[PDB]
RNA sequence: GGUUCGUUCCAUGGAAUUAACGUAAACCCUUGCUUUAUUUGUAAAUAUUAUAAAGCAGUUCACCUUUAUAUAGGAAAUGAU
Protein backbone atom coordinates (compact mmCIF):
# COMPACT_ATOMS: atom_id res chain seq x y z
CA UNK A 1 0.00 0.00 0.00
CA UNK A 2 2.23 2.51 -1.46
CA UNK A 3 1.12 6.53 -0.87
CA UNK A 4 1.00 8.97 -3.19
CA UNK A 5 -0.17 12.53 -3.22
CA UNK A 6 -3.92 11.62 -5.26
CA UNK A 7 -4.39 9.70 -2.32
CA UNK A 8 -2.13 10.76 0.52
CA UNK A 9 -4.61 12.48 2.31
CA UNK A 10 -7.79 10.35 1.11
CA UNK A 11 -5.54 7.34 3.37
CA UNK A 12 -4.10 9.41 5.47
CA UNK A 13 -7.39 11.62 6.81
CA UNK A 14 -5.23 14.44 6.59
CA UNK A 15 -6.83 17.96 5.58
CA UNK A 16 -5.00 19.41 2.25
CA UNK A 17 -6.49 23.12 3.13
CA UNK A 18 -4.56 22.52 6.60
CA UNK A 19 -0.99 21.68 4.47
CA UNK A 20 -2.00 24.36 1.85
CA UNK A 21 -1.92 21.86 -1.13
CA UNK A 22 -5.76 22.54 -2.08
CA UNK A 23 -6.10 26.11 -0.75
CA UNK A 24 -9.55 27.47 0.19
CA UNK A 25 -10.83 30.92 -1.87
CA UNK A 26 -9.91 33.92 0.50
CA UNK A 27 -12.49 36.21 -1.75
CA UNK A 28 -15.24 33.97 -0.57
CA UNK A 29 -14.34 32.40 2.79
CA UNK A 30 -11.72 34.83 3.80
CA UNK A 31 -9.41 32.25 4.90
CA UNK A 32 -7.21 30.32 3.37
CA UNK A 33 -5.41 27.42 5.74
CA UNK A 34 -8.77 27.00 7.59
CA UNK A 35 -10.30 28.45 10.52
CA UNK A 36 -9.05 27.95 14.10
CA UNK A 37 -11.70 26.52 16.14
CA UNK A 38 -13.35 29.23 18.81
CA UNK A 39 -12.97 29.42 21.64
CA UNK A 40 -9.30 29.01 21.73
CA UNK A 41 -7.42 27.16 24.34
CA UNK A 42 -6.27 29.44 27.16
CA UNK A 43 -2.41 28.70 26.53
CA UNK A 44 -2.70 30.33 23.08
CA UNK A 45 -3.07 33.57 24.75
CA UNK A 46 0.21 34.99 24.62
CA UNK A 47 -0.55 36.46 28.57
CA UNK A 48 -1.52 33.06 29.86
CA UNK A 49 0.24 31.33 28.19
CA UNK A 50 2.07 29.47 30.95
CA UNK A 51 0.71 27.46 33.60
CA UNK A 52 -1.25 29.39 36.28
CA UNK A 53 0.63 28.29 39.20
CA UNK A 54 3.92 28.02 36.91
CA UNK A 55 3.27 31.86 35.66
CA UNK A 56 2.17 32.95 39.41
CA UNK A 57 5.45 30.52 41.53
CA UNK A 58 7.64 32.16 38.53
CA UNK A 59 7.09 35.82 39.72
CA UNK A 60 7.72 35.39 43.23
CA UNK A 61 11.32 34.13 42.51
CA UNK A 62 11.40 37.44 40.48
CA UNK A 63 13.50 40.23 42.11
CA UNK A 64 14.33 43.83 40.51
CA UNK A 65 12.11 42.85 37.89
CA UNK A 66 14.53 40.16 36.45
CA UNK A 67 12.11 38.23 34.92
CA UNK A 68 14.02 36.74 32.50
CA UNK A 69 16.30 35.22 35.16
CA UNK A 70 13.36 34.01 37.38
CA UNK A 71 12.08 32.47 34.30
CA UNK A 72 15.23 30.03 34.09
CA UNK A 73 15.54 29.50 37.65
CA UNK A 74 12.07 27.76 37.03
CA UNK A 75 12.68 26.08 34.26
CA UNK A 76 15.98 24.49 35.97
CA UNK A 77 13.66 23.65 38.87
CA UNK A 78 11.26 21.47 36.32
CA UNK A 79 14.26 20.34 34.90
CA UNK A 80 15.44 18.86 38.29
CA UNK A 81 11.96 17.65 39.65
CA UNK A 82 11.91 15.74 36.05
CA UNK A 83 15.61 14.02 36.70
CA UNK A 84 14.81 13.37 40.40
CA UNK A 85 13.34 9.21 41.35
CA UNK A 86 9.72 9.51 41.92
CA UNK A 87 8.84 10.64 45.68
CA UNK A 88 7.60 8.96 48.62
CA UNK A 89 4.18 10.07 49.80
CA UNK A 90 3.78 10.04 53.43
CA UNK A 91 0.57 8.81 55.00
CA UNK A 92 0.07 10.96 57.52
CA UNK A 93 0.74 13.97 55.33
CA UNK A 94 -2.18 13.13 52.84
CA UNK A 95 -1.67 15.57 49.46
CA UNK A 96 -4.52 17.37 47.77
CA UNK A 97 -7.47 14.66 46.50
CA UNK A 98 -7.55 13.96 43.45
CA UNK A 99 -3.91 14.15 42.84
CA UNK A 100 -2.07 11.38 40.26
CA UNK A 101 0.09 8.51 42.11
CA UNK A 102 3.73 9.54 42.81
CA UNK A 103 5.20 7.73 39.75
CA UNK A 104 3.58 10.12 37.42
CA UNK A 105 4.93 13.13 39.13
CA UNK A 106 8.73 12.94 37.61
CA UNK A 107 6.95 13.05 33.87
CA UNK A 108 4.63 15.87 34.64
CA UNK A 109 7.09 18.81 36.39
CA UNK A 110 3.89 21.19 36.23
CA UNK A 111 1.55 18.88 38.25
CA UNK A 112 4.50 17.87 40.58
CA UNK A 113 5.01 21.73 41.21
CA UNK A 114 1.20 22.12 41.61
CA UNK A 115 0.81 19.17 43.80
CA UNK A 116 3.20 20.87 46.07
CA UNK A 117 1.88 24.06 46.38
CA UNK A 118 -1.94 23.29 46.74
CA UNK A 119 -1.15 20.38 49.15
CA UNK A 120 0.75 22.95 51.76
CA UNK A 121 -1.08 25.83 51.18
CA UNK A 122 -3.67 26.96 54.09
CA UNK A 123 -7.56 26.96 53.81
CA UNK A 124 -7.82 30.04 56.21
CA UNK A 125 -6.15 33.24 57.11
CA UNK A 126 -5.94 34.93 60.81
CA UNK A 127 -7.78 38.74 60.72
CA UNK A 128 -7.58 40.62 64.43
CA UNK A 129 -9.99 42.94 65.33
CA UNK A 130 -8.22 46.02 67.64
CA UNK A 131 -8.81 45.97 71.01
CA UNK A 132 -11.62 43.65 71.08
CA UNK A 133 -10.62 40.83 72.81
CA UNK A 134 -10.24 42.44 76.68
CA UNK A 135 -7.51 44.90 78.16
CA UNK A 136 -5.97 46.00 74.68
CA UNK A 137 -5.63 42.24 73.03
CA UNK A 138 -7.38 41.61 69.81
CA UNK A 139 -9.95 39.40 68.80
CA UNK A 140 -8.50 37.15 65.86
CA UNK A 141 -10.49 35.43 63.51
CA UNK A 142 -10.21 33.00 60.71
CA UNK A 143 -11.28 33.26 57.73
CA UNK A 144 -10.84 31.84 54.01
CA UNK A 145 -9.04 32.79 51.57
CA UNK A 146 -8.88 32.47 47.46
CA UNK A 147 -6.60 30.05 45.65
CA UNK A 148 -4.25 32.80 44.26
CA UNK A 149 -3.86 34.05 47.92
CA UNK A 150 -3.46 30.03 48.91
CA UNK A 151 -0.79 29.43 46.61
CA UNK A 152 1.11 32.52 47.48
CA UNK A 153 1.67 31.92 51.02
CA UNK A 154 2.40 28.23 50.45
CA UNK A 155 5.33 29.10 47.99
CA UNK A 156 6.43 31.98 50.18
CA UNK A 157 7.07 29.71 52.89
CA UNK A 158 9.02 27.64 50.81
CA UNK A 159 11.27 30.47 49.78
CA UNK A 160 11.64 31.12 53.30
CA UNK A 161 13.06 27.99 54.14
CA UNK A 162 15.39 27.92 51.11
CA UNK A 163 17.07 31.72 51.91
CA UNK A 164 17.85 30.17 55.25
CA UNK A 165 19.59 26.83 54.08
CA UNK A 166 23.39 27.19 53.46
CA UNK A 167 25.44 26.84 49.75
CA UNK A 168 26.10 24.10 48.56
CA UNK A 169 28.17 24.13 45.37
CA UNK A 170 28.67 26.42 42.47
CA UNK A 171 27.47 27.19 38.94
CA UNK A 172 23.79 28.78 37.85
CA UNK A 173 21.72 25.97 39.25
CA UNK A 174 22.38 26.92 42.78
CA UNK A 175 19.13 29.32 43.93
CA UNK A 176 16.99 26.70 41.63
CA UNK A 177 18.25 22.68 42.57
CA UNK A 178 18.03 24.17 46.28
CA UNK A 179 14.18 25.62 45.38
CA UNK A 180 13.69 21.88 43.91
CA UNK A 181 14.85 19.79 46.50
CA UNK A 182 12.29 21.66 49.14
CA UNK A 183 9.73 21.02 46.74
CA UNK A 184 10.49 17.15 46.88
CA UNK A 185 10.66 17.63 51.05
CA UNK A 186 7.03 18.91 50.86
CA UNK A 187 5.64 16.06 48.57
CA UNK A 188 7.20 13.81 50.85
CA UNK A 189 6.15 15.02 53.83
CA UNK A 190 9.32 15.65 55.56
CA UNK A 191 9.58 19.45 55.06
CA UNK A 192 9.04 21.95 57.93
CA UNK A 193 6.15 24.02 55.75
CA UNK A 194 4.01 21.46 57.09
CA UNK A 195 4.87 22.42 60.45
CA UNK A 196 3.76 26.23 59.96
CA UNK A 197 0.63 25.09 57.55
CA UNK A 198 -0.78 22.94 60.91
CA UNK A 199 0.16 26.07 62.78
CA UNK A 200 -2.26 28.58 61.52
CA UNK A 201 -4.78 25.61 61.05
CA UNK A 202 -4.72 25.08 65.03
CA UNK A 203 -5.24 28.93 65.71
CA UNK A 204 -8.46 28.32 63.35
CA UNK A 205 -10.03 25.83 65.77
CA UNK A 206 -9.14 27.55 68.84
CA UNK A 207 -10.88 30.96 67.66
CA UNK A 208 -13.74 29.28 65.57
CA UNK A 209 -15.81 30.58 67.93
CA UNK A 210 -14.50 34.26 67.78
CA UNK A 211 -16.54 34.67 64.21
CA UNK A 212 -20.36 35.09 66.84
CA UNK A 213 -17.88 37.28 69.51
CA UNK A 214 -20.11 39.10 71.84
CA UNK A 215 -17.48 42.27 71.01
CA UNK A 216 -17.88 41.93 67.03
CA UNK A 217 -21.48 42.05 67.45
CA UNK A 218 -21.77 45.07 69.49
CA UNK A 219 -19.31 47.76 68.51
CA UNK A 220 -21.55 50.77 69.02
CA UNK A 221 -24.81 49.07 70.30
CA UNK A 222 -24.38 49.83 73.65
CA UNK A 223 -24.85 53.75 74.34
CA UNK B 1 -53.83 42.71 74.33
CA UNK B 2 -53.99 46.21 72.81
CA UNK B 3 -53.22 47.67 69.40
CA UNK B 4 -50.40 49.25 67.64
CA UNK B 5 -49.68 52.82 68.67
CA UNK B 6 -50.14 55.53 66.36
CA UNK B 7 -46.48 56.69 65.87
CA UNK B 8 -45.38 60.59 67.33
CA UNK B 9 -44.38 62.95 64.74
CA UNK B 10 -40.97 61.74 63.49
CA UNK B 11 -38.02 63.81 61.59
CA UNK B 12 -38.12 60.62 58.58
CA UNK B 13 -40.29 57.70 58.68
CA UNK B 14 -37.54 55.09 57.96
CA UNK B 15 -36.27 51.73 57.99
CA UNK B 16 -32.03 51.89 58.29
CA UNK B 17 -31.53 48.45 56.03
CA UNK B 18 -33.53 48.37 53.29
CA UNK B 19 -32.08 45.26 52.20
CA UNK B 20 -31.33 42.15 53.76
CA UNK B 21 -27.10 42.20 54.00
CA UNK B 22 -26.82 38.45 53.75
CA UNK B 23 -23.90 36.93 54.85
CA UNK B 24 -20.68 35.86 52.94
CA UNK B 25 -22.25 31.97 52.24
CA UNK B 26 -19.03 30.30 52.94
CA UNK B 27 -18.28 31.15 56.18
CA UNK B 28 -20.95 28.35 57.29
CA UNK B 29 -18.68 26.14 54.97
CA UNK B 30 -15.43 27.17 56.79
CA UNK B 31 -17.33 26.64 60.11
CA UNK B 32 -17.73 22.92 59.30
CA UNK B 33 -14.17 22.76 58.14
CA UNK B 34 -12.83 23.71 61.05
CA UNK B 35 -15.67 21.44 62.78
CA UNK B 36 -13.83 18.55 61.17
CA UNK B 37 -10.56 19.34 62.51
CA UNK B 38 -11.67 19.55 66.13
CA UNK B 39 -13.49 16.10 66.54
CA UNK B 40 -11.18 14.18 63.36
CA UNK B 41 -7.85 16.13 63.54
CA UNK B 42 -6.25 18.02 60.98
CA UNK B 43 -4.61 15.69 58.95
CA UNK B 44 -6.86 12.99 58.74
CA UNK B 45 -8.75 11.48 55.61
CA UNK B 46 -12.93 12.37 56.77
CA UNK B 47 -12.04 15.96 56.64
CA UNK B 48 -11.05 15.31 52.85
CA UNK B 49 -14.38 16.34 52.01
CA UNK B 50 -15.80 19.64 53.70
CA UNK B 51 -11.84 20.71 52.32
CA UNK B 52 -13.03 20.41 48.65
CA UNK B 53 -16.18 22.01 49.38
CA UNK B 54 -14.60 24.95 50.84
CA UNK B 55 -11.98 25.31 47.90
CA UNK B 56 -14.82 25.54 45.79
CA UNK B 57 -16.27 28.81 47.85
CA UNK B 58 -13.72 31.06 46.70
CA UNK B 59 -13.19 29.73 43.01
CA UNK B 60 -16.91 30.32 42.18
CA UNK B 61 -18.06 33.73 41.43
CA UNK B 62 -19.43 36.25 44.07
CA UNK B 63 -23.56 36.85 43.14
CA UNK B 64 -24.21 39.97 42.33
CA UNK B 65 -26.46 42.05 44.83
CA UNK B 66 -30.53 42.43 44.29
CA UNK B 67 -31.26 46.15 43.22
CA UNK B 68 -32.40 48.65 46.20
CA UNK B 69 -35.86 48.69 47.98
CA UNK B 70 -38.02 51.32 47.60
CA UNK B 71 -39.62 50.58 50.58
CA UNK B 72 -38.09 53.90 52.17
CA UNK B 73 -39.97 56.30 49.12
CA UNK B 74 -43.13 54.79 50.31
CA UNK B 75 -42.52 54.97 53.84
CA UNK B 76 -41.63 58.56 53.04
CA UNK B 77 -45.25 59.12 50.81
CA UNK B 78 -47.46 58.04 53.88
CA UNK B 79 -45.78 59.37 56.67
CA UNK B 80 -47.86 62.26 58.08
CA UNK B 81 -51.09 60.30 57.02
CA UNK B 82 -49.53 57.74 59.11
CA UNK B 83 -48.20 58.94 62.04
CA UNK B 84 -49.80 62.31 64.24
CA UNK B 85 -46.97 64.13 62.03
CA UNK B 86 -43.93 65.02 60.27
CA UNK B 87 -41.00 66.77 63.23
CA UNK B 88 -39.48 70.12 62.04
CA UNK C 1 8.52 29.73 7.50
CA UNK C 2 11.85 32.03 7.26
CA UNK C 3 11.65 34.82 9.89
CA UNK C 4 14.02 38.17 9.70
CA UNK C 5 14.40 40.76 12.20
CA UNK C 6 16.90 43.59 11.47
CA UNK C 7 18.49 40.99 8.69
CA UNK C 8 19.38 38.96 11.48
CA UNK C 9 17.98 35.42 12.25
CA UNK C 10 15.19 35.36 14.94
CA UNK C 11 17.57 33.48 17.15
CA UNK C 12 20.45 35.57 16.71
CA UNK C 13 18.58 38.84 17.93
CA UNK C 14 16.74 38.03 20.69
CA UNK C 15 18.75 36.02 23.04
CA UNK C 16 15.63 35.28 25.28
CA UNK C 17 13.24 32.64 23.76
CA UNK C 18 10.30 34.37 25.30
CA UNK C 19 10.74 36.93 22.92
CA UNK C 20 10.70 35.14 20.38
CA UNK C 21 7.12 32.89 20.68
CA UNK C 22 5.60 36.53 21.39
CA UNK C 23 7.32 37.82 18.15
CA UNK C 24 5.69 35.18 16.14
CA UNK C 25 2.63 34.47 18.38
CA UNK C 26 0.24 35.52 15.53
CA UNK C 27 1.35 33.01 13.15
CA UNK C 28 1.65 30.34 15.97
CA UNK C 29 -1.98 30.80 17.50
CA UNK C 30 -3.33 30.93 14.05
CA UNK C 31 -1.19 27.57 13.13
CA UNK C 32 0.59 29.35 10.44
CA UNK C 33 4.40 29.54 11.05
CA UNK C 34 5.00 27.55 7.80
CA UNK C 35 2.95 29.16 6.00
CA UNK C 36 4.50 32.86 5.51
CA UNK C 37 7.64 34.44 5.36
CA UNK C 38 8.03 37.52 7.77
CA UNK C 39 10.70 40.60 7.33
CA UNK C 40 10.98 42.43 10.25
CA UNK C 41 12.61 45.68 10.74
CA UNK C 42 12.18 47.29 14.22
CA UNK C 43 13.68 50.52 15.76
CA UNK C 44 13.97 51.70 19.45
CA UNK C 45 12.67 50.10 22.52
CA UNK C 46 13.75 46.96 24.32
CA UNK C 47 13.78 43.76 24.10
CA UNK C 48 11.11 42.68 25.26
CA UNK C 49 9.14 46.10 23.91
CA UNK C 50 10.18 45.29 20.51
CA UNK C 51 9.24 41.73 20.67
CA UNK C 52 5.07 42.50 21.28
CA UNK C 53 5.62 45.04 19.12
CA UNK C 54 6.27 42.78 16.25
CA UNK C 55 3.45 40.72 17.44
CA UNK C 56 1.11 43.42 16.60
CA UNK C 57 3.01 43.79 13.19
CA UNK C 58 2.75 40.15 11.89
CA UNK C 59 -0.65 40.33 12.98
CA UNK C 60 -2.00 42.98 11.02
CA UNK C 61 0.08 41.95 7.81
CA UNK C 62 -1.66 38.66 8.76
CA UNK C 63 -5.56 39.78 8.57
CA UNK C 64 -4.20 41.28 4.97
CA UNK C 65 -3.93 37.77 3.59
CA UNK C 66 -6.39 36.22 5.51
CA UNK C 67 -9.18 39.31 7.38
CA UNK C 68 -11.41 36.11 8.98
CA UNK C 69 -8.70 35.59 11.28
CA UNK C 70 -9.11 38.69 13.31
CA UNK C 71 -11.99 36.16 15.78
CA UNK C 72 -9.17 34.41 16.66
CA UNK C 73 -6.47 36.84 16.63
CA UNK C 74 -8.73 38.50 19.31
CA UNK C 75 -8.90 35.83 21.47
CA UNK C 76 -5.23 35.21 21.12
CA UNK C 77 -4.73 38.96 22.10
CA UNK C 78 -2.71 40.07 19.32
CA UNK C 79 -5.02 42.41 17.97
CA UNK C 80 -5.05 45.57 20.84
CA UNK C 81 -1.88 47.66 20.77
CA UNK C 82 -1.27 48.26 24.45
CA UNK C 83 -1.26 51.57 25.34
CA UNK C 84 0.94 51.55 28.57
CA UNK C 85 4.04 54.04 28.61
CA UNK C 86 6.73 55.21 31.05
CA UNK C 87 5.23 58.06 33.36
CA UNK C 88 7.36 61.25 33.44
CA UNK C 89 9.51 61.69 36.58
CA UNK C 90 7.56 64.60 38.51
CA UNK C 91 8.71 67.40 40.59
CA UNK C 92 8.89 66.59 44.78
CA UNK C 93 8.86 63.05 43.16
CA UNK C 94 11.72 60.66 43.83
CA UNK C 95 10.82 58.83 40.16
CA UNK C 96 7.13 59.08 38.78
CA UNK C 97 5.36 58.17 41.65
CA UNK C 98 8.06 58.01 44.79
CA UNK C 99 8.16 60.19 47.10
CA UNK C 100 10.93 61.63 49.56
CA UNK C 101 11.39 61.01 53.23
CA UNK C 102 8.69 62.64 54.76
CA UNK C 103 9.39 63.85 58.00
CA UNK C 104 6.74 64.16 60.65
CA UNK C 105 8.27 66.29 63.59
CA UNK D 1 3.37 8.12 5.11
CA UNK D 2 3.99 8.04 9.04
CA UNK D 3 0.34 8.37 9.66
CA UNK D 4 -0.36 5.39 7.59
CA UNK D 5 2.98 3.58 9.26
CA UNK D 6 1.68 4.53 12.52
CA UNK D 7 5.03 6.08 13.33
CA UNK D 8 4.05 10.01 13.52
CA UNK D 9 5.37 10.82 17.40
CA UNK D 10 2.73 12.34 19.81
CA UNK D 11 4.63 13.24 23.01
CA UNK D 12 1.23 13.70 24.51
CA UNK D 13 0.18 9.93 24.19
CA UNK D 14 3.62 8.48 24.84
CA UNK D 15 4.08 9.38 28.05
CA UNK D 16 0.01 8.96 29.23
CA UNK D 17 0.32 5.57 27.71
CA UNK D 18 3.55 4.67 29.56
CA UNK D 19 2.13 5.80 32.85
CA UNK D 20 -0.64 3.85 32.24
CA UNK D 21 0.82 0.70 31.02
CA UNK D 22 1.54 0.12 34.58
CA UNK D 23 5.62 0.42 33.20
CA UNK D 24 6.29 3.16 35.68
CA UNK D 25 6.38 0.50 38.68
C1' G E 1 -36.01 59.26 48.94
C1' G E 2 -32.96 57.26 45.21
C1' U E 3 -28.76 57.61 41.87
C1' U E 4 -23.66 59.19 40.44
C1' C E 5 -16.49 59.29 40.07
C1' G E 6 -19.19 63.96 41.54
C1' U E 7 -24.46 69.53 44.93
C1' U E 8 -23.92 64.48 39.04
C1' C E 9 -29.03 63.39 37.48
C1' C E 10 -34.26 62.32 38.84
C1' A E 11 -38.37 62.87 42.21
C1' U E 12 -39.95 65.80 46.17
C1' G E 13 -40.42 69.82 50.29
C1' G E 14 -46.68 74.74 53.97
C1' A E 15 -40.55 78.68 49.77
C1' A E 16 -37.89 79.25 46.69
C1' U E 17 -35.64 81.81 42.02
C1' U E 18 -30.84 82.88 40.42
C1' A E 19 -25.19 84.81 40.22
C1' A E 20 -19.78 84.26 40.88
C1' C E 21 -15.45 81.08 42.14
C1' G E 22 -13.91 76.14 42.84
C1' U E 23 -15.96 71.60 40.50
C1' A E 24 -16.99 70.13 35.61
C1' A E 25 -15.84 71.21 30.69
C1' A E 26 -11.73 72.50 27.83
C1' C E 27 -6.29 72.50 27.40
C1' C E 28 -0.90 69.80 27.17
C1' C E 29 1.67 64.78 26.53
C1' U E 30 0.14 59.88 25.26
C1' U E 31 -3.25 55.78 22.25
C1' G E 32 -6.04 54.27 17.12
C1' C E 33 -7.52 56.44 12.56
C1' U E 34 -8.00 60.35 8.39
C1' U E 35 -5.69 64.32 5.39
C1' U E 36 -1.41 67.26 4.46
C1' A E 37 4.14 67.59 3.93
C1' U E 38 9.21 64.30 2.27
C1' U E 39 14.76 67.06 4.06
C1' U E 40 19.17 67.28 7.18
C1' G E 41 15.00 61.58 8.54
C1' U E 42 13.28 56.82 5.57
C1' A E 43 16.64 49.56 2.40
C1' A E 44 13.50 49.49 -1.60
C1' A E 45 8.99 51.36 -3.12
C1' U E 46 3.08 51.53 -6.34
C1' A E 47 4.75 55.02 0.69
C1' U E 48 4.62 51.44 5.61
C1' U E 49 9.13 53.92 10.22
C1' A E 50 10.17 58.83 11.65
C1' U E 51 8.94 64.06 11.76
C1' A E 52 4.32 67.48 12.97
C1' A E 53 0.06 70.59 11.51
C1' A E 54 -5.34 69.99 11.42
C1' G E 55 -9.62 66.75 12.17
C1' C E 56 -12.37 62.33 14.15
C1' A E 57 -12.95 58.58 18.15
C1' G E 58 -16.02 55.24 23.67
C1' U E 59 -18.91 53.24 27.52
C1' U E 60 -20.14 54.17 20.94
C1' C E 61 -22.83 49.77 19.39
C1' A E 62 -24.47 44.66 20.85
C1' C E 63 -25.97 41.64 25.17
C1' C E 64 -28.03 41.40 30.20
C1' U E 65 -30.59 43.82 34.15
C1' U E 66 -33.57 47.95 35.47
C1' U E 67 -36.91 51.44 41.32
C1' A E 68 -41.60 55.52 42.09
C1' U E 69 -41.87 54.31 35.38
C1' A E 70 -38.86 59.69 36.62
C1' U E 71 -33.39 59.69 36.36
C1' A E 72 -29.98 53.92 35.01
C1' G E 73 -26.48 50.05 36.01
C1' G E 74 -23.77 45.56 35.25
C1' A E 75 -20.75 42.06 32.84
C1' A E 76 -14.13 42.62 31.67
C1' A E 77 -8.79 37.09 27.77
C1' U E 78 -13.10 33.81 24.50
C1' G E 79 -19.73 40.31 21.46
C1' A E 80 -17.90 44.26 17.97
C1' U E 81 -13.90 47.84 18.59
K1 LIG F 1 11.93 54.34 35.29
K1 LIG G 1 2.60 59.01 11.25
MG1 LIG H 1 25.34 34.58 34.16
MG1 LIG I 1 -34.46 72.95 45.35
MG1 LIG J 1 -10.81 70.85 36.35
MG1 LIG K 1 17.94 63.86 1.40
Amino acid sequence: VEVTPENAAALSQLSEIAYGVKAADVAIEGHKYGLPTLPLPSELHHKYRYSEVVNHATKLLMKDGKLSKAQRDMAMILNYLRSSPPPKLNPSRPLIPGHPPASHLPLNPVEYLTVAIDSVAPLIKMRGYKGLAGGGRSLEVPQPIPARQRRSTAFKWILDVVNKKPSKGSGRTMFAHRVAEEIVAVVEGRSSVWDKRMLIHKLGTANRANLNSPALQLKGKRF
Amino acid sequence: PNKPIRLPPLKQLRVRQANKAEENPCIAVMSSVLACWASAGYNSAGCATVENALRACMDAPKPAPKPNNTINYHLSRFQERLTQGKSK
Amino acid sequence: GEVLVNGKTLAEYFGRVHDRESAVWALRATNRIDKYNVWVKVEGGGTTGQAEAITLAIAKALLAHEPALKPALRRAGCVTRDPRKVERKKHGHVKARKMPTWVKR
Amino acid sequence: EKVVQGALVDGADVVKQYLESGAAE
